[PDB]
């Protein structure tokens, strides 16, 4: 496939994603564990590698701030 | 791959027993040369494990059914 | 078989063709068509068979279109464009069966049509729009084909004084769809009133109050109703609300110096209110409602005007220019007339009213005064005339039948068959009109060589060279479009 | 069969009704529907595709490939389809004289349209001639873009360095040739101008801040601190000591991959992880520099100025593509250590340092930078042409012959018949125009045979004459575009071995 | 005969006729033999002119005796 | 529209049943009759053709065309067939895409051919090395033939004339290079060998006996006296003087023939018939010696070995092919003269002159010799080889992609068609081989593109190897008779626009 050309990007990406869902005990993986989530439009090079829910919102009213405070040092 | 079935099967038994045993398969893909093990090329064992006990599993099924019993539609 | 398709389909365009082909002339044979609707009509018209005829086949209806732009941009000739299509078709037959490829068949007729024109503008004579004597003679043999004959002299005079007003110089093309022909009960023919301002289709208000007459008025264009609202102290609140609505409208009219309005004709609401009348007959503003929907496209052109859709944008700018406003009825007709309107933008438009008292007075008088303004449309647009009777296509054919010698290749043989191509028209007249085929045939060419164009002008026979030449021009294209088609699939 | 039948009979049935409308001259077509009353005459041969319902489900997929075409550039859309059905007829004859799997035929198109594309390059012209004239009209544009941007305080500074980074690469408009680097604490005004890649974060300690003649390799491998994740496995030992111990074997075995290194003739070796200080002490030894900190993206464009590749594996030593370095320079600014790479092997790039003010600034001024070259880099492949009137075609047609004396023996067939299907090109404007295929073509190719043949397809005489005393060219642009979108049309249906029937409406 | 030597016959009809009118009247047909221009005399083929003028006077005579019959009688057989 | 189908896909059904038994490892074929216990399994191909009726009016044109080929060589009758179906398949193309005239088709083979013969000519070997053992055994053949024949009295003399008759030649050893003369008043054991060209007749009576640097031009036209027959003539003139203007008149119109001689500049003249006195006389002056009583072979045997043309007309001045020779000389022996020629410039032929004792002995030994010169030109096609196994079928594919090159617009795809049924002959043999012909012949052809001339095709290994080393060689002879029986085959098919059924006999 095209993504053959890229392929380098997404090598990466599962070497951490297993190591934190799977213990070296049981060493076993979850399907239910893996959110497999994607839209349409953008390109393959955008693709990163987190480490917890995407979660996608809007922030509702648009004075709300894009980042979230410490809240002294909480 | 494209290529005579006979013809490669009877050059991968020949090389595993007149040289010495040793792993080389059919490549689907165009590759430089013979012999995956210099190009690293690795498979997991219990994956391959898993595919033939299904396998026998699947057949065995089929042939403990010696009959077939289904109603119409209305 | 790519090709055997489009065979079949030129086999069925020969068919129209050779139908269309029996009705040339006035001596034609007229054709029978029945609708499905029940409708029986018979007429020796070409563009009225075709336009009912209902063909279902996708290029016979080619023919439709090319005999509604021949209509449109000559006037004439509407019969004869479709025997010429056919010819070429005709002989393109004989052609893919040598082998050509029917692209040099159609860029071949683009170098035919033009050097056609060139032939036929040597031997045309040139004529001015100053020499209104040429005018007349030229209208006044169209009128010879109806039951109107002698009271045609005075309606020769009426179609020339018209487009000469609106001619002035190098205008090209001339469109006659601002002329319209006003047809009214009462009256007769000799009785006829230019008003070269403008003419409406409407009478004025007969109730009481209407001014009826108004000097140095502004008649505009609005597509708006005045009604009361149409989505028992009681009695009394609903009129102080509909009185209210009713006035507000006619508040800024008296701001905006508005004499004369107009309102367009709405049958499922109240066009216009009795009280709406009252309240303007004060303010000394006459009124005209019931205006026709296909006359609002028609006043928007020759007034120079521009329909107001609301009242918030409804300014003064957009009105008109009238010196003196009033209504004069011969007899019955109760017409508003307007002259002098003096536009800047807007040209002298006019509106020809015809009188008649039967029904088939007006009509037939229609028809008969349509084509000849088309005939001097021909004159504004090319100059020039030619003796009709397809007395020009034999000199055509015999010089161009000399002149294919000096090409070469398969081209060369094309101007042969093109030479043979224009000589059906002159062969489907002297068919049509009991005369020997071939006998006729061969006199055109022994008497065509010594003269020149020499008796149809004693029989006052003339045919505009813009006819002759758009008959060609369009059949090329015509026949271009067919051959040019390789296969047809069904697609929605 | 009839999987590969309705992909190719039944597309050329469909690919005919467009082919015959390919240029000025070509046939027309009617569409009519069921009233009738509604039909339409045009040429537009996306027009026919789409208007027509097909229950074909392979002539479907057909519609979708021609969208590609007219959302990335939009010309030349009816050439695309007429090209792919002639793929197909050339390709039909090869299976059915087969009837092995097409995979093999497809890869043989690959290493064919490799050789058209290098065919088209050197006889390639271009409009970029009096650049006096059309350099004065590229800071023009860019300084219309500045507007509603904070670059718009100084239009000339900007845009003086916009034109120097376009103009001078003689090349690939790529963004990739092109490195942003971007520091606090500073003033737009003090921007330069660099044609070196780089970096931040300096390498190393004791390491020499000045290298000549460096050598790069891309690799990855963790030589410090294996083991991420010891937690689940289960541990017998006697001793604590044994279980460091058994680190450092694993990582003993790397001593044949450092080995390695050194014999490629490399001074300088990169790693995206760390490296633990007894392979990084064995480095000075044996003069081998270790860069850290290179990311992913500075990978690739570093690999591609100075003509290298990316490997995250040893497949074999002494082979590799490898890229060099002149000279090497460290320094500091911004309170920051910054790197630079000089003395590149036909290097071609540049670097726009931006100083901003803030974090928000620079944002801003990175993507109204892209938005700006992107426009100016638009016109290098625009205007630009080629010599027209079949030449190229027949040109494509030669370079493919060359292919055919050096190649494989079922592969052979795939690669000469893909010259075939170029010549096809002249066949069809021949029948479209009213003209002998047969004729014109068989005169044409043996002239363009061997060298000296500027002739072309002439319309207007019938015959065979010079393109360039006419004046007949067409788009560079367009070549490519059509090329590129033909090729990976027939892909789609070749790879496809059963096709089936789609849901009737 | 342009047919049967490999020629257009539209082509070669109007490329005989324009050689024989602007440039000079002489007799110049269809190749026989390939060639690669007109003038064929310089090859010296020449045709007896009692042999030309007994063809088209047959060709004449039996183009007006097929129209003296409008009818076609056979008889059965027995 | 159906007759070019029975004369091409009809004539192919009856070659497929020749087309699996070709070889020695071909299939075979099945002829059942009604009873069908009469029936056999031949690989023959002549047996099976003319065993089974056929009903295709076209089938019967090859059947002639067998029967000729056997009369040569009863070998490769089975090949002639083959060949010229792989010909009239390639047909079809030539209709429908190619709308090419079939005898441009046809004259194309004829330049194909032409190739393909001097391809094999150079890569021809011979089993002729060591010729001290090859010449002397080829006096010993022809004493045996001396058997029952008057030259059977001297062994060693008469052998010895025909053995130097043939390898001197160094050409076509077809009679037709041979020059026989009967004499009488002489014995046979004085009979020598002369390359002078000896013939009866004299010419000229003043002249000189002597020619240096002559110019030899062949022509034939009557001169002198013109309408042999004057019976029935009716001469109409007033005076007896006046009836020999006419004459007189085509004296003066003798000098329009003359002048385009005298414009060759050429001192020999060769004529059938006689000259009058008068431009024999003009002749003098020009120093123009003109050879009376040529017969036929004198006339196409003198512009064989002093390279002339044949042509009797001048199309054009100074424009001609031309002889010469260095010394003409007449001797006179047995009481009359002769005429013997000296130094011809490329001259190869021989003169037997057979003096005999009476007419008897004339006869028996001119009939006796041709027997004897028989066996020893036969020598020359046979024991003479190629490389085969798809090597010599290879090589003239290359020689018609040369001819390929250079070519107008209707013969292109004719020659290339012919290239293409070249390559079938290797692909058929590979058929019933059992391996696979389409990689065989594919990678043959890149080999011998490039150097290595000698390479083929191997059925045992199913390779490519050295034909030289593995020693497997097929006869030159063979070659040329499948070539022109399938040249002069396929030349009446290819005419053939309609199909007359033969009347059963």
């Amino acid at each position: 496939k095209i993504v053959s050309k890229d392929h380098d990007r997404f090598a990466e990406m599962a070497v951490e994603a297993v190591i934190n869902v799977m213990d070296k005990d049981r060493k076993d993986v979850d399907f239910d564990l893996i959110k497999m989530q994607g839209r349409v439009g953008g390109s393959i090079s955008d693709s990163k590698l987190i480490n917890g829910v995407i979660l996608d919102k809007d922030f509702s009213h648009p004075q709300m701030p894009k980042c979230v405070l410490p809240k002294e040092g909480s | 791959s494209g290529l005579d079935p006979i013809g490669t099967l009877s050059t991968l038994k020949s090389k595993q027993l007149k040289e010495k045993i040793s792993n080389i398969g059919v490549d689907c893909l165009g590759y430089g040369s013979n012999d995956m093990k210099e190009l690293f090329v690795v498979d997991p064992f219990i994956g391959k494990k898993q595919q033939i006990l299904l396998a026998t599993q699947l057949c065995r099924m089929i042939l403990k059914i010696d009959n077939v019993i289904i109603s119409g539609k209305d | 078989k790519p090709q055997e398709v489009r065979k079949a389909n030129i086999i069925a365009a020969r068919s129209v063709a050779d139908a269309i082909r029996t009705s040339l002339g006035p001596k034609g044979m007229d054709k029978m068509i029945k609708t499905s609707r029940g409708e029986i009509i018979i007429s020796n018209d070409g563009h009225t068979i075709l336009k009912q005829m209902a063909i279902l086949h996708p290029v016979a209806r080619m023919l439709v279109e090319v005999s509604a732009a021949q209509d449109s941009e000559a006037g004439d000739g509407t019969t004869s464009v479709v025997i010429l299509t056919g010819a070429l078709l005709g002989a393109a037959e004989r052609l893919l069966n040598k082998g050509i490829h029917p692209t040099i068949i159609a860029d071949s007729f683009q170098s035919a049509a033009k050097r056609s024109v060139d032939i036929l503008l040597e031997m045309c004579h040139k004529v001015s729009l100053s020499d209104r004597e040429q005018l007349v003679r030229a209208a006044s043999t169209s009128l010879s084909s109806k039951i109107v004959s002698q009271y045609s002299s005075f309606l020769a005079p009426l179609a020339v004084d018209s487009v000469l007003k609106i001619s002035d110089e190098n205008s090209k093309n001339v469109d006659l769809n601002d002329i319209r022909l006003v047809k009214k009960v009462g009256g007769t023919i000799d009785d006829t009133e230019m008003i070269d301002g403008v003419v409406l289709t409407q009478t004025a208000i007969k109730s009481a109050g209407g001014p009826t007459r108004k000097e140095k008025a502004k008649i505009g264009l609005i597509q708006f109703q005045i009604s009361p609202p149409k989505p028992v102290r009681q009695m009394d609140k609903i009129l102080k609300e509909e009185r209210a609505y009713l006035l507000n409208i006619c508040k800024k009219i008296k701001k905006a110096k508005c004499n004369v309005l107009l309102i367009q004709k709405s049958i499922l609401r109240d066009a216009v209110n009795d009280l709406a009348l009252h309240f303007l007959s004060k303010l000394n503003i006459m009124v005209v409602k019931d205006i026709e929907r296909e006359e609002i496209e028609f006043l928007s052109k020759g007034l120079g005007c521009k329909p107001i859709a609301d009242i918030e944008l409804f300014t003064e700018d957009r009105l008109g220019s009238a010196d003196l406003v009033e209504e004069i009825d011969s007899d019955g007709s109760k017409i508003v007339r307007v002259t002098g309107i003096r536009n800047n933008n807007a040209r002298p438009t006019v509106s020809v009213v015809i009188r008649g008292a039967n029904n088939m007075i007006i009509d037939e008088t229609e028809r008969s005064l349509h084509d000849a303004l088309c005939v001097i449309r021909c004159l504004v647009k090319e100059r020039g005339l030619i003796a009709g009777g397809g007395a020009p296509e034999i000199e055509i054919s015999r010089r161009l039948s000399k002149e294919a010698r000096s090409m070469e290749g398969v081209q060369a043989f094309i101007w042969q068959e093109f030479a043979s191509a224009l000589e059906v028209i002159p062969t489907t007249l002297a068919e049509n009109a009991g005369l020997n085929s071939i006998k006729v045939v061969t006199e055109l060419r022994s008497k065509h060589e010594n003269g020149e164009l020499n008796n149809t002008y004693e029989e006052h026979i003339l045919q505009p060279v813009l006819v002759s030449t758009s008959a060609i021009t369009l059949a090329s294209e015509c026949v271009k479009s067919i051959l040019r088609i390789d296969d047809i699939a069904f697609s929605r | 069969e009839n999987a590969r039948l309705s992909a190719f009979v039944g597309a050329i049935a469909v690919g005919d009704l467009v082919k015959s409308t390919l240029g000025p001259k070509g046939m027309d077509k009617l569409l009519q529907s069921a009233s009738s009353n509604t039909c339409m005459v045009t040429n537009d041969g996306a027009t026919i595709l789409k208007s027509i319902p097909l229950d074909n489900p392979a002539a479907k997929v057909l519609v979708n490939i021609s969208k590609v075409q007219d959302d990335e550039v939009g010309d030349g859309t009816t050439s695309v389809t007429v090209l792919s059905a002639e793929l197909l007829r050339e390709a039909e004859k090869l299976i059915d004289q087969s009837k092995i799997h097409p995979q093999t035929i497809i890869e043989g198109y690959r290493l064919a349209s490799a050789a058209a594309l290098d065919a088209l390059t050197k006889a390639a012209v271009d409009n970029s001639h009096d650049k006096t004239m059309f350099r004065e009209d590229l800071i023009h544009i860019a300084k219309t873009t500045l507007s509603s941007k904070i670059l718009s305080q100084d239009k000339d500074h900007f845009a003086e360095l916009a034109t120097n980074a376009i103009l001078r690469l003689k090349g690939s408009t790529n963004l990739e040739h092109i490195q942003i680097i971007k520091i606090l604490g500073g003033k737009l005004s003090d921007s330069f101008l660099d044609e070196g890649f780089i970096l931040a974060k300096k390498f190393g300690n004791n390491q020499p801040k000045r290298i000549e003649n460096a050598k790069i390799l891309i690799a990855n491998t963790t030589l410090d601190t294996d083991k991420v994740k010891i937690f689940g496995t289960k541990f017998k030992v006697d001793s604590t000591a044994k279980l460091a111990q058994l680190e450092k074997a694993e990582r003993e075995k790397m001593k044949n991959k450092i080995a390695k290194i050194s014999k490629f003739g490399i001074n300088t070796f990169i790693n995206r992880q760390l490296i633990y200080d007894y392979p990084e002490q064995l480095f000075t030894d044996l003069g081998i520099n270790s860069i850290e900190h290179a990311d992913f993206e500075g990978v690739e464009r570093l690999a591609l100025v100075t003509g290298g590749e990316v490997v995250s594996t040893f497949d074999e030593p002494s082979k590799c593509k490898l890229g060099e370095c002149d000279v090497i320079e460290e320094i500091m600014l911004g309170e920051q250590p910054f790197l630079k790479f000089s003395g590149c092997k036909a290097g071609e790039a540049c670097t726009i340092v931006l100083r901003g003010a803030t974090d928000q600034t620079l944002d801003e001024a990175e993507r109204s930078l892209h938005d700006a070259l992107s426009v100016l880099s638009q016109t290098t492949k625009e205007t630009r042409t080629v010599l027209g009137g079949g030449c190229a075609e027949m040109v494509m047609s030669k370079a493919v012959d060359t292919e055919a004396q050096n190649i494989d023996g079922k592969k052979s067939l795939a690669v000469e018949a893909f010259a075939r299907a170029l010549r096809q090109l002249p066949t069809i404007l021949a029948d479209n125009a009213g003209f002998d295929s047969s004729e014109l073509v068989s005169k044409l190719r043996s002239s363009i045979y061997n060298g000296i043949s500027t002739s072309g397809l002439d319309l207007n005489n019938g015959t065979i004459a010079d393109m360039r005393q006419l004046g007949i060219v067409e788009s560079y642009k367009l070549k490519r575009a059509v090329v590129s979108s033909a090729s990976e049309a027939a892909e789609v249906l070749l790879r496809v071995d059963n096709i089936i029937r789609a849901r009737p409406r | 005969l342009a047919e049967n030597s490999g020629l257009d016959p539209i082509g070669t009809l109007s490329t005989l006729k324009s050689k024989q009118l602007k440039e000079k009247i002489s007799n110049i047909g269809v190749d026989c033999l390939g060639y690669g221009s007109n003038d064929m005399k310089e090859l010296f083929v020449v045709d007896p002119f009692i042999g030309k003028k007994q063809q088209i006077l047959l060709a004449t005579q039996l183009c007006r005796m097929i129209l003296k019959i409008d009818n076609v009688i056979i008889s059965g057989k027995d």
